[PDB]
């Protein structure tokens, strides 16, 4: 007989087309559901157990299936004869099945009930982690978050003893497993308990030979810090995190660094202002370019964070010559990272300081060869101009943001463009018509659609400041100007530049200045500019009079709608639409 | 069915793939529209040109960030939309409901990727089954790539193409007369077209590819002068700066996958063309990805 | 005392107008004659000899 679902049918489809193993294994819930549930258990699980395949991607797709099986299995009650299958691939050389297999283990351990997780499932977790091979002993450690906090004390203290030995296991990859779940286990453990087995171990894991599992500690001491009272601290994260920042390897001086400031956050501030800027001072200072550039990126919510009375003296005494170093420092990635931070030091330092201190620092930055640095620096300049105000910004970076306005780079001058409205909003008339207005204008027949763009959007800001008689007397003239250009980049840009103005010059500029030139652009050749020409008449009707429509809009519109071109047709019969 | 249209192109500018029955009548769709293409295609001369874009989804929005949105801007894209990048399949769907959507405003030709065999090896179709779990998506792209139009010629003067010239090919009426509806051969006029190079050589040359020609500035000048064109534009080729002139201002290779396989750190460049045939090439860098 | 362990492989390429006759292949005698020396060396390289093999071009 060759109709048994369990053996046959399934044994039969190890073809070299591994997706039809997948379909096959993407389907194992019909197989299923068509036997019993009892002759499941007692048929397929068991088959599917003693047999090892040897394709990664098949025995990946049967670990999740293995997660949802518990409907299909007989209900959470019997879930625990899932756990055979799965202890066998968590013992495969491959780590991705390994960690799928961990998080379906550790999903059924949900449809366990207390009784059959003591049962069960942390007999379970004494092979694997007792296990002969490595890869099982690894797989043990992912197990420990969930079976924990719902057993009995005798077995939690078990749990505990053996997190411990599987720490302290000889084997590199087995410690880095354990330092890597070391956070999450320690989140659900009794603090008193959390003292006395998981920081001693976790010191010693601080300590150890191989680098690896040192950068994986710093990564946990963060969680650490936070689980602990703050009385504790001192004697037990503290010296940890000075031999950690003092590490000759520069990644776990690296992975604190980018940690910092969730210690500083943890530990409280006292502890940060006795302890940590020393560590802080020292890592900015540091040899190796990445640590300093993590470091850099934290100078910022590192000093925002700490505590106001001691605040600005830290700042000054110890965190800003590191800062005046790094502005100066051959790698440019440091620089960046600086820079994309600097500015919020502004409201923190105060007026004064800033003027004094940081603003010859923003100059240098400003100044500097490397896209990336002045990028980031202009991204934050709200906050300075609302420190020191604008006559200080007008003294001082005004002319190097100007310089600015035609970098290489186009992301600087659009940079540039997004912070031209609050300097409108913040200055006169005249000294802007001086200074920026040629510069605003200067954008519109940019190389880059995105920097014409920005522009465009942004005069619609500039006339909603400077009120629509500066518009028709100074952006008017040299918006219509590019109307007749020979390029119909720029006919299109005057079209975009009527479509976002209208809005804002009210119905007799609309009607007299910039409809006559919208018309004139219907007999175009080019089949882009007329169908654009199209939707800025579907766009600037609203605003328009309503008496030059049918007369002047309308005639145009019927023109266009009988077109060669398919896409003035359809822009033009949209319009004709939306005028109603 | 415009409105549908026009909502999958928003959708797909996001970075969100569409569904498996999307694809299928947007293929159908396109497949319809490109048996109307002649193998080389007549553009007008405002028109922007690209070179490989290889899947790199967040590159060809960068791109647009630089020439313009369509319908707006004319694009003429040589092929090469997949593999070696992340995104190939959104990156070959936009550009398929570009060209649905905006039938004269979008060119799509054929890159020697676009063919079973090199989609199979260099993971179009491993992403295909990746972002759908069965190779339907594949099979309609695949099929959609025969359709594409091997050359394009703006103005009677630019001869845009993918790979470059062949010894079996001396005017652009052999290349109309191919039947360009099959997967890319190993050897022939029309593998040619897609994998030819340029050299600082004299004559034809074998390609240090497995299929197509290298040739030097005499064969360019020739088939220049025989067709009666001004140039020869181009993709195929990683150009540092992100488009290179060779040959005596004869042929130019454009490149717009900057950073190409994540790893190559180039520029990319975009031939932009005026209404009068002026060009001017917009170098850019790859975009900032979170 | 010699070094017969780096052969001399020189190449006396046709360089001769008449090498301008095209083939049926569609390339001249002097495309067949580069390639034919660009194969040469491909075969040449499987031998693990190859190394040191010097490589000499004169013309006409
Ligand atoms: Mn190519
Ligand atoms: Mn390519």
């Amino acid at each position: 007989d060759s109709l048994y679902p369990i053996a046959v049918l399934i044994d039969e489809l190890r073809n070299e087309d591994v997706q039809l193993r997948l379909n096959s294994i993407k389907k194992l819930s019909t197989i299923a559901l068509a036997l019993g549930v009892e002759r499941t258990r007692s048929e397929l699980l068991p088959f599917l157990t003693d047999t090892i395949y040897d394709e990664d991607e098949v025995l990946l797709a049967l670990a999740e299936q293995l997660g949802t099986f518990t409907t299909l299995v007989g209900g959470p009650e019997y879930v625990h004869c899932l756990l055979p299958p799965l202890e066998s691939l968590a013992t495969v050389e491959e780590t991705v099945v390994r960690d799928k297999a961990v998080e379906s283990l550790r999903a059924i351990s949900h449809e366990h009930s207390p009784s059959d997780l003591e049962a069960h499932f942390v007999p379970l977790v004494k092979r694997l982690a007792g296990g002969d091979w490595f890869t099982s002993r690894t797989s043990a450690c992912g197990l420990f978050s969930v079976c924990y906090p719902r057993v009995s004390s005798a077995v939690k203290a078990e749990l505990r003893q053996y997190f411990r030995n599987l720490c302290s296991d000889d084997t590199p990859m087995v410690r880095r497993a354990a330092a890597s779940k070391l956070g999450e286990f320690a989140k659900v453990l009794e603090l008193d308990n959390v003292k006395s087995e998981i920081i001693p171990m976790f010191s010693n894991l601080a300590s150890d030979e191989q680098d690896s599992v040192r950068l994986l500690a710093v990564e946990a001491c963060v969680n650490i810090a936070q689980l602990l009272p703050q009385e504790d601290l001192e004697a037990l994260v503290m010296p940890t995190l000075r031999q950690a920042a003092e590490d000759k390897s520069w990644r776990v001086r690296y992975m604190v660094a980018d940690k910092f400031t969730e210690l500083q956050k943890a530990v409280g501030p006292e502890i940060t202002k006795t302890d940590l800027v020393p560590a802080f001072q020292n890592l900015m200072k540091d040899c190796e370019a990445e640590v300093r550039a993590a470091a850099s990126h934290k100078v910022k919510e590192f000093c925002e964070n700490l505590s106001a009375d001691c605040r600005e003296n830290v700042i000054m005494s110890q965190i800003l010559p590191c800062i005046k170093e790094l502005v100066s420092d051959a790698n440019q990635h440091v620089k960046s990272a600086l820079a994309s931070v600097i500015m919020g030091l502004s409201p923190i330092l105060g007026k004064d300081n800033t003027i004094e201190h940081l603003l010859p620092l923003f100059l240098a930055q400003l100044k500097d060869e490397c896209p990336e640095v002045r990028l980031n620096i202009i991204s934050n300049l709200d906050c300075v101009n609302e420190v020191i105000g604008i006559r200080q910004l007008s003294q001082s970076l005004l002319p190097a943001i100007v310089e600015l306005a035609e970098d290489a780079k186009w992301r600087v001058r659009l940079a540039i463009i997004e912070y031209m409205p609050l300097l409108a909003g913040q200055l006169g008339v005249e000294f802007f018509d001086e200074k920026l207005n040629s510069l605003c204008m200067a954008w519109l027949v940019d190389h880059v659609y995105a920097i014409r763009e920005a522009a465009t959007s942004n005069l619609k800001k500039l006339v909603e400041k400077f009120g629509k008689e500066w518009a028709h007397a100074t952006i008017i003239p040299k918006v219509l100007a590019m109307s007749g250009d020979p390029n119909y980049l720029h006919r299109m840009t005057t079209l975009f530049c009527i479509n976002v103005l209208s809005e804002v010059c009210g119905q007799d500029i609309t009607t007299k200045h910039m409809l006559p030139t919208v018309l004139r652009m219907a007999g175009d050749p080019v089949a882009n500019v007329r169908f654009n020409v199209a939707k800025s008449l579907q766009k600037i009707g609203p605003i328009l009079d309503n008496s030059t429509l049918q007369s002047e809009v309308k005639p145009i519109l019927e023109k266009l709608t009988q077109d060669q071109d398919v896409d003035v047709k359809y822009f033009a019969q949209e319009a004709l639409t939306v005028l109603s | 069915f415009t409105k549908e249209l026009d909502q999958w192109i928003e959708q797909l500018n996001e970075c969100k793939q569409l569904s498996e029955s999307q694809v299928k009548s947007l293929c159908e769709k396109a497949k319809e529209i490109l048996t109307k293409e002649s193998n080389v295609q007549e553009v007008r001369c405002p028109v922007t040109v690209c070179g490989d874009v290889h899947g790199q989804f967040h590159d060809l929005m960068e791109l647009f960030r630089i020439g313009g949105k369509s319908p707006d801007t004319n694009y003429l894209f040589m092929g090469d939309y997949v593999n070696r990048g992340y995104y190939s399949v959104e990156t070959v769907t936009l550009l398929v409901a570009l060209k649905v959507r905006y039938r004269e405003r979008i060119t799509i030709l054929r890159g020697n990727h676009e063919s079973r065999q090199i989609t199979q090896v260099y993971g179009f179709y491993d992403e295909c089954l990746r972002k759908y779990g069965n190779a339907n998506v594949w099979k309609y792209f695949t099929d959609l790539f025969d359709y594409l139009p091997l050359t394009a010629l703006v103005d009677g003067q630019i001869f845009c193409l993918h790979g470059g010239l062949s010894p079996s090919i001396d005017t652009l009426d052999h290349i109309r007369a191919l039947d360009r509806l099959q997967e890319v051969p190993h050897e022939g006029p029309m593998c040619d077209l897609l994998w030819s190079d340029p050299d600082d050589r004299g004559g034809w040359g074998i390609s240090p590819r497995g299929a197509g020609y290298t040739f030097g500035q005499d064969i360019s000048e020739t088939f220049n002068h025989a067709n009666g064109l001004t140039l020869v534009s181009r993709a195929h080729q990683l150009v540092m700066e992100g488009y290179n002139w060779c040959h005596d201002r004869n042929v130019v290779t454009i490149f717009s996958a900057p950073n190409y396989c994540y790893r190559c750190g180039n520029q990319a460049a975009i031939m932009e063309l005026d209404d009068t045939l002026k060009y001017s090439f917009l170098q850019f860098d790859p975009a900032p990805r979170r | 005392y010699f070094q017969s362990n780096m052969p001399i492989l020189l190449f006396l390429i046709d360089t001769s107008a008449s090498m301008n006759q095209r083939s049926h292949l569609g390339t001249t005698y002097l495309d067949t004659a580069k390639g034919a020396v660009e194969t040469f060396m491909k075969l040449r390289a499987r031998d693990p000899a190859s190394r040191g093999d010097r490589y000499m071009l004169v013309t006409f």
